[PDB]
C-alpha cells in the first residue's frame, strides 16, 4: 500500500495530459546518412580493388 | 628487325596497362569527388 500510494502520488505530480512533442528523429536521420556515405564508398573501393586486381593479374 | 616487334609487342604492352591504370585513376577521382561532395553538404 505504501509502494503504491507513493508512486500514484509521485505520478500526480508529473502528469501533464500533453503528448511530449520531444523527438530524437534528426539525429537518427544524420546517423543512417552517415552509415550510407561509408557503404557507398565501401563498393567504390572494392570496385577499384577489383580493377587493380585485373591489371596485376596479366 | 626482331627487336621492332620487341618494341610493338612492349607498345601492346603497356598501352594495356595503361588503360587499366586509366580506368583506377578514374575511379580514384569519382570516389575523392564523391566523398568531398557528399561531406560538403552535410553542413
Amino acid at each position: 500500500e505504501a509502494e503504491l500510494s507513493a508512486q500514484i502520488r509521485y505520478l500526480t505530480q508529473v502528469a501533464t495530459g500533453q503528448p511530449h512533442e520531444g523527438s530524437s528523429y534528426s539525429s537518427r536521420k544524420d546517423c543512417q546518412m552517415a552509415l550510407k556515405r561509408v557503404d557507398y564508398a565501401r563498393l567504390k573501393l572494392s570496385d577499384v580493388a577489383r580493377t587493380c586486381e585485373q591489371m596485376l593479374e596479366n | 628487325s626482331e627487336e621492332r616487334r620487341e618494341i610493338a609487342e612492349v607498345n601492346k604492352k603497356l598501352k594495356q596497362k595503361n588503360q587499366q591504370l586509366k580506368q583506377i585513376m578514374d575511379q580514384l577521382r569519382n570516389l575523392i569527388w564523391d566523398i568531398n561532395a557528399m561531406l560538403a553538404m552535410r553542413n
